[PDB]
DNA sequence: GTGATATCTGCTTTGGGTGGGTGGGTGGGTTGAGGCAATA
DNA sequence: AAGCAGATATCAC
């Protein structure tokens, strides 16, 4: 009572700060941008009133009610009409919560009625449904209107109000609902699961249930990595006047954050200068910098850079489509770093979905039906390739996938669409992704005296659907062995600067993020003797963060093909296709088709993107032709 | 607000609103319809909110905020105005009127319906943007119809009669469920009977339930399309079918639970859209007069290069040949084509084009669907991609369609036959499909791409231009748009040309010539008696483009021999 | 009842129809003679003939079949017993030669009206017994009573007449009187189907001698009354859904 | 004053996963992935 | 919310 009034007074004092002005300005912006939720940083509250912050974090529901009442009063003070516009104003929290930073494993009963910040992966989402807040009813006979308020266990002030609408007045005269005058709010439920890398040994990850209401709905979709700030509550229930004493617990969100680069003017200037510095060296340097811990497979790295940059998809006025996504296949001998390159792309690309041939199915790749959590409605859940829409799917052990499962990949690889015709569902799903696949030859170890087609053991149509195919061979050469051995041993000797000698990597880890914003760019990575060697360092390495920003900026450019590039590409395609037995030893790894011409155009466009050029010039076309020439032919040894 | 003033204002708008008609230039748009409703030549009245906006935008805003209220207000205004607009007696009185002639709720005598035609200022939404802030408001939503229900009767007013006192009782209904009355409430029965529902004295309305879906191109990245439920009543029924693209104006409302299920369920509710308006979404002679066959064929997928004769064959599959014998007996006209070739020769692009052009069609893949598309493609085209990837069960279905033009199903011994009168356009990669299936195709085209410098140079020049400009390189004759190509195809299909007696000997001479070559070739050609019937089928299709003449037989012959190479 | 049907006038009109109508000896007089010769007490009447002779009688037959057909039965019985002084009295079966409706166009305005539709039989049920007269026996004195069914409801006795005990009358199910009923599923004909739509299906109910008169696979024209029946929310409650289900009470098979 | 007979009160229902898999699938719930035997 | 089982006070004869 008196404590609630004092808390409301304190919160009103906190938001009226013109006498530094951060929250007075924030509320003005809230009004201007047509919002009804203000995000408050608990660090400022802690600075100005420590006791009020501790109470807010430890007695969450009452303190949040007082905070929201104070916010409504303040907004009304700035502008009364706007305050009348909205039923309620909400408060979200951010900053550092100390020990309240938890995961779904560490979120225990001791955090009940507290504000917590949870970090995890979204596994399940639900449909948005309306929830009645205030009901308005009219009496035609008596010409008067009556209002009703509803609340449940999920509201800030929990009370189990009745769901039945009024139907008649105290007088027998009947009542009719004014739906356009009533108030409803959106409601959704999600599940957040522990990050698998953080789980203890042998343990499947734990999960927690979260409730999103109002604006927070649809802020997260399955597959996202999120940070949710909310309040922890138990939902007690009874049946037949009996309670089991065991209660479900939910997190009632007040803020949802994602874990889209943010660009400062200095970074933009750095990117522009980097693009301007060299004409031909940008692409080569970027490709050299891709996966530093792997000794060079230089052409493969250039191809992977092209895949990350991509081409430009064409939409024609008639409605026909030409894809811009570049697909790559790597077939190789054991232990040539195929899986490591796939893992690097998984770690670096903005949207990358891992998959194994033996551990995946067509259903799991495309989409699955099941009963809706509510009403038991036949609903669809996205598979790997739909989750990878406008992203990358990395398929390891591609040769192990079943033929029937493999066939489901053709339509996505070529057209970019998934057709679902099952369980009384007819849908066309967008799966516009780039496929990066790794495989072994039929005999495990490539037989140089057999032909590429006999070693690869795949149908010509599937091979045709791949923009580039790379045969990676392990040839015992003493000089190459020396270089690779030096690189590998240097990698294994490395010790990160923070760690001490003798330290062992733990299996699992506690929560390390202690704030919503990370308390912690340079173009070139700082030289390390072990990571780079004692060589004179003539070749410089671009840093990971700068590479991530630069590739993001370049992916948005759409280079336009020019007449000279088109002429060169056409002539080179004619030469590639006409040439039969161009070298008598030489054999074609994949057939040359009009898809090869489209691949040339795609690679040239990606190269032009790397330079941040608005036009595709002859140098880009030459690079694409060089890549295709390297990839499409292999010498066959004669015994 | 006091609703009496609003009712008076609605009456005013209905009465004195006049709009410049095409000819009259001053007509009362809604007074005439009120006259028609009074005389019962019309059932449904559609109020366009643009007209209301012209006079007073505030009332349009009020209607859009609280639409279900203003629907009742407009209905009451119309019901009160109807007597004043009546001129003569109603010509014909049906069962309800006879019952009436032989207190009543105001809705028992109502025989019209009132709907709103949403304002042009309210731009349409996708099903996602219809959220909790729209509950009880008038919104316009776009989508694809995926399911429709048979029209059924829904009770609006239930009428009872007491067996003892013979009085009449009425029970207006405004819920998905209701509580029937049992015991008579009349004074006579109360001072000292059972109520029984009288179907003849009750008022029903046509009812229909349908599901809508989001357009694929509008779904956000990495999401699944959402769906909404639309409830349709009265004169808005039988408008939407599965597959059509519709724009639905209606009211977004929650579904009312009933019984103990009110108590158990919390504050959450399911929703639906209450439908108010459903909207489905001599130069010409000169184009038909000269070289029109070459022009139309060249217009098939202009972004593809070099498949001139295949494109000509696909045009015949679109017109489809004559369906009747000279005496009116039904015969099979549908033409089946299979494109066999090596990868990357635009087979899938050509099939994708034909699906978009065909008015009724279904595109399927060898493994994208199994164990239905044929039924939806009845009287249409079924594009079967990856034709050699299907299972035996799928193969048997296709075989029976090319034979009987029907699909037979057996639900645990309960047989049923569905119409499958569709054309089959198949694409396959050479390995091994059974010969029993290949001989059924009228045209078997083997697309082989042998490398050649000049042709490869020309193809590359075409493709690079398309990537450079997002359209085909210019040619002497401009391709025709799909909107315009579907008109000529439909117009041609109306004709039913016949083959004369005279050509009998000539067509026979061609058949033996084809047979002799097949025996001499010693290849696996499928020239049989079935080939003779194929000459007639193609010949009549060619005429339907242009009574069959010798020039159509020559083109049909040439197209076929070019196919067998 | 909201019907402009005078029973006596309808009966007189139909007797006049049987007496005077001539097919272009009255036709149905010959039919009655053939009925006597054969012994099957069913008279089929073509609605087109009734329309030609009398347009009011036809209009009333179509609008109120339930009320009007029994008067036709009374008329035919009276006339037949005059001309020829049979297990049961003769029953009229009006029919339309051609279908007057499509299964896809059935509307609420057609409820409780005589209609004809064409279709193909797909399923028939096993026989369903319907109680017509209930049989009660006192569990104390063995006194027996019979109660006539009334609109699907039975008035269970509360006290035995002979011994006045209360709540002692038990219904003896197998001493009651039952009649036959059959459920049939009719599928829309392939010809009338719009292009690319799945066939519609309708439920028909046949009674007494019309049961087992069609088999799955048959193509039939069915003349009957269109009915609308309420659907209970669940078996325990008396709540009903606002949307009614429909079927056809079969009167004539062709 | 006894025999109905009319009014009032408390129980539990629903299909549902906080009501179990130590109730049972002959009491009743689509979709997919995973072992078998027979299969080719 | 809807309906059956049980309890019980109440009119009527
Ligand atoms: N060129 C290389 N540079 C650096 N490390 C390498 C190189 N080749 C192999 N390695 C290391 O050797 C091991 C090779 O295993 P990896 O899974 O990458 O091989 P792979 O080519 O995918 O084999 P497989 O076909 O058997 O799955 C990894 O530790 C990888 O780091
Ligand atoms: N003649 C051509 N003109 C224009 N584009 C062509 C031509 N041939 C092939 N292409 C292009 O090649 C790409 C592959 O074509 P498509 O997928 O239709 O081949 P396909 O014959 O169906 O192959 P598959 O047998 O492998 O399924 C498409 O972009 C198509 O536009
Ligand atoms: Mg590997
Ligand atoms: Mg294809
Ligand atoms: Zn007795």
């Amino acid at each position: 009572d008196v404590e609630l009034r004092e808390a409301q007074r304190d919160y009103l004092d906190f938001l009226d700060d013109e006498e530094q002005g951060i929250y007075q300005s924030k509320v003005r912006e809230l009004i201007s941008d047509n919002q009804y939720r203000l995000i408050v940083n608990v660090n400022d509250l802690r600075r100005k009133n420590e006791k009020r912050a501790n109470r807010l974090l430890n007695n969450a529901f009452e303190e949040l009610v007082a905070f929201q009442r104070a916010l409504k009063d303040f907004v009304a003070s700035i502008d009364a009409t706007y305050a009348k516009q909205y039923e309620e104003f909400y408060v979200g929290l951010e900053g550092s919560f100390g020990s309240k930073h938890v995961s779904p494993r560490t979120l225990t009963s001791c955090f009940l009625s507290c504000v917590v910040c949870v970090e995890g992966i979204v596994t399940k989402c639900s449909l948005v449904r309306p929830k009645v807040v205030r009901s308005v009813h009219y009496c035609p006979a008596t010409k008067k209107t009556i209002e009703r308020r509803y609340s449940d266990l999920t509201t800030l002030v929990a009370f189990p109000s009745s769901s039945v609408y009024p139907t008649k007045d105290e007088e027998n005269n009947p009542l009719e609902t004014e739906y356009g005058l009533s108030v409803y709010k959106d409601h959704q439920t999600i599940t957040i699961q522990e990050m698998p890398e953080k789980a203890p040994a042998g343990q499947l990850p734990r999960s927690v249930d979260v409730i999103l209401d109002d604006d927070l709905v649809d802020k997260a979709k399955p597959g996202d990595r999120v940070q949710v700030v909310g309040t922890y509550r138990c939902l007690p229930g009874k049946k037949g006047g009996y309670t089991s004493g065991t209660f479900r617990t939910v997190l009632i969100a007040c803020n949802v954050k994602q874990m889209q680069p943010s660009f400062s003017a200095e970074d933009i200037a750095k990117i522009k200068k980097f693009s301007k510095t060299r004409s031909k060296d940008i692409f080569d340097q970027l490709a050299k910098s891709l996966a530093p811990s792997i000794h060079g497979h230089d052409y493969v790295k250039k191809a992977i850079l092209c895949l990350l940059l991509g081409g430009v998809e064409r939409d024609l006025e008639n409605g026909s489509h030409i894809r811009g996504d570049i697909n790559i296949l790597l077939i190789g001998d054991p232990s040539v770093a195929k899986s490591q390159l796939l893992r690097y792309v998984l770690c670096t690309a903005p949207r990358a979905i891992p998959t194994t041939g033996r551990g995946s199915s067509g259903v799991g790749l495309t989409a699955a039906v099941t009963t809706d959590q509510e009403t038991g409605e036949r609903r669809l859940e996205a598979g790997a390739m739909v989750l990878a829409d406008r992203g990358v799917v990395c398929i390891d052990e591609f040769d192990k996938m079943s033929d029937m499962d493999r066939t489901a990949i053709h339509e996505v690889m070529e057209q970019g669409r998934v057709t679902i015709a099952k369980a009384g569902i007819h849908a066309r799903l967008n799966a516009r992704c780039s496929v990066l696949a790794a495989a072994n030859p039929v005999y495990g170890r490539y037989d140089q005296y057999k032909t590429p087609m006999e070693n690869i053991g795949l149908q010509d149509s599937l091979l045709s659907r791949f923009d580039l195919l790379f045969i990676m061979l392990d040839q015992m050469d003493p000089e190459q062995d020396r270089e690779i051995s030096d690189h590998v041993l240097r990698m294994h000797r490395y010790r990160a600067p923070g760690e001490q000698d003798g330290d062992a990597m733990p299996l699992g880890s506690a929560v390390d993020i202690l704030a919503t914003d990370d308390p912690n760019t340079q173009i070139y990575e700082k030289h390390d003797n072990l990571l780079h060697g004692t060589k004179k360092k003539k070749e410089k390495m671009v840093s990971a963060a700068f590479m991530k920003k630069y590739i993001h900026v370049a992916k948005i450019i759409k280079p336009v093909l020019t007449q000279e590039s088109a002429t060169y590409i056409a002539e080179e395609y004619s030469r590639l296709r006409s040439q039969d037995s161009m070298s008598s030893d030489t054999a074609r790894t994949s057939p040359v088709t009009a898809r090869t011409l489209e691949t040339l155009i795609r690679l040239a466009t990606a190269h032009a993107k790397a330079r941040m050029s608005k036009t595709v010039d002859l140098q880009d076309a030459e690079e694409a032709v060089e890549l295709v020439q390297y990839a499409y032919f292999k010498k066959v040894l004669e015994k | 607000k006091d609703y009496a003033l609003e009712k008076e204002k609605v009456k005013k708008f209905l009465q004195e609103f006049y709009q410049d008609d095409e000819l009259g230039k001053k007509q009362f748009k809604y007074g005439n319809q009120l006259v028609r409703l009074a005389h019962r030549e019309q059932v449904a009245l559609y109020v366009d909110l643009d007209d209301v906006a012209e006079d007073d935008p505030e009332l349009v805003d009020s209607i859009c905020e609280n639409a279900r209220r203003y629907a009742k207000l407009f209905a009451d205004a119309v019901q009160e105005l109807l007597p004043q607009y009546k001129e003569r007696e109603v010509v014909n009185k049906d069962v309800l009127d006879v019952y009436i002639e032989h207190q009543y709720p105001a809705e028992l005598m109502r025989r019209f319906e009132l709907y709103f035609q949403g304002p042009s200022s309210n731009k349409p939404r996708v099903i996602r943007e219809v959220r909790a802030d729209s509950v009880g408001k008038l919104v316009t939503v776009r989508g694809i119809v995926t399911r429709v229900s048979e029209v059924k009767p829904k009770m609006v007013v239930a009428t009872y009669t007491c067996d003892q006192c013979g009085a009449e009782t009425y029970q207006p209904i405004q819920s998905p469920t209701f509580m029937p009355l049992i015991m008579c409430p009349s004074q006579e029965c109360q001072t000292n009977g059972r109520l029984y529902l009288q179907t003849r004295g009750s008022r029903f309305i046509k009812f229909q339930e349908m599901k809508m879906q989001e357009h694929s191109d509008q779904v956000p990245v990495g999401n699944i399309p959402r769906s909404i439920t639309v409830l349709v009543e009265g004169e808005n029924t039988r408008i939407a079918q599965p597959g059509d693209h519709v724009s639905v104006t209606g009211i977004f409302l929650p579904i009312l639970r009933t019984g103990f299920r009110q108590v158990v369920q919390g504050l959450l509710s399911e929703t639906y859209l209450e439908a108010h308006r459903i909207v489905k979404m001599e130069e010409l002679r000169q184009i038909a007069e000269e070289d029109f066959y070459e022009k139309l064929a060249a217009s098939i997928a202009p972004e593809i290069y070099g498949h001139e004769d295949v494109k000509k064959a696909l045009l015949l599959l679109l017109v489809g040949g004559v369906d009747q014998s000279p005496r009116g007996m039904k015969i099979r006209g549908n033409i089946n084509i299979c494109l066999m070739g090596d990868p990357g020769v635009a087979k899938s692009q050509l099939l994708s084009y034909i699906d978009r052009l065909a008015p009724r069609s279904q595109y399927t893949t060898g493994r994208g669907s199994s164990g239905g598309a044929l039924v939806l493609a009845d009287q249409g085209v079924c594009c079967i991609d990856e034709f050699d990837k299907m299972a035996e069960a799928d193969r048997t279905a296709i075989h029976e369609v090319m034979e009987q033009q029907t699909i037979s199903i057996a639900k645990a011994g309960i047989l049923t036959t569905l119409n499958a009168r569709c054309s089959i356009l198949a694409a396959a990669n050479p390995a091994q499909l059974p010969a029993a299936l290949l001989s059924r195709f009228d045209l078997l085209w083997l697309i082989q791409d042998r490398p050649d410098r000049d042709n490869d140079l020309r193809l590359a020049q075409h493709i690079t231009y398309v990537h450079q400009h997002s359209r085909q390189p210019p040619s002497q004759f401009e391709p025709l748009d799909m909107k315009l190509m579907r008109r000529y195809i439909a117009m041609c299909r109306e004709k039913q040309p016949m083959v004369p007696e005279s050509l009998a000997d000539y067509i026979t001479a061609a058949y033996v010539e084809m047979r002799r070559e097949a025996w001499a070739s010693k290849d696996a050609t499928y020239t049989s008696a079935r080939t003779l019937l194929a000459i007639l089928r193609l010949s009549t299709a060619l005429a339907r483009l242009r009574v069959v003449e010798k020039e159509d037989v020559n083109e049909a012959i040439r197209l076929m021999e070019m196919s067998k190479d | 009842w909201g019907t402009d049907v005078n029973v006596a006038a309808c009966k007189e009109n139909f007797q006049r129809f049987l007496q005077r109508f001539i097919d272009p000896e009255p036709l149905y007089m010959q039919r009655l003679g053939e009925i006597n010769v054969i012994g099957e007490p069913f008279l089929n009447v073509n609605c087109e003939h009734i329309k030609s002779f009398d347009k009011n009688l036809y209009r009333q037959l179509i609008s109120y079949p339930q009320e009007v057909i029994p008067t036709f039965d009374m008329a035919v019985n009276e006339i037949f017993f005059d001309r020829y002084p049979l297990e049961h009295q003769i029953q009229v079966r009006p029919f339309n030669a051609l279908k007057t409706k499509n299964m896809r166009n059935l509307n609420p305005e057609d409820i409780d009206q005589l209609i004809t539709i064409s279709g193909m039989v797909i399923r028939t049920s096993q026989l369903i017994p319907e109680m017509q007269e209930a049989f009660f026996q006192c569990q104390v004195c063995a006194h027996t009573t019979r109660v006539e069914m009334d609109r699907g409801r039975i008035a269970e006795p509360s006290v035995c007449g002979r011994c006045h005990t209360t709540h002692s009358m038990a219904l003896i199910h197998n001493r009651s009187l039952f009649s036959d009923k059959q459920m049939i599923k009719l599928q829309e004909s392939p010809e009338d189907m719009p292009a690319g739509q799945t066939p519609h299906t309708v439920i028909l109910f046949a009674h007494n001698d019309l049961v087992d008169k069609v088999q799955p696979g048959d193509r039939v024209n069915v003349t009957g009354i269109y009915r609308a029946v309420p659907i209970r929310v669940n078996p325990r409650v008396s709540n009903v859904k606002s949307v009614y289900k429909t079927h056809i009470d079969v009167i004539h098979y062709r």
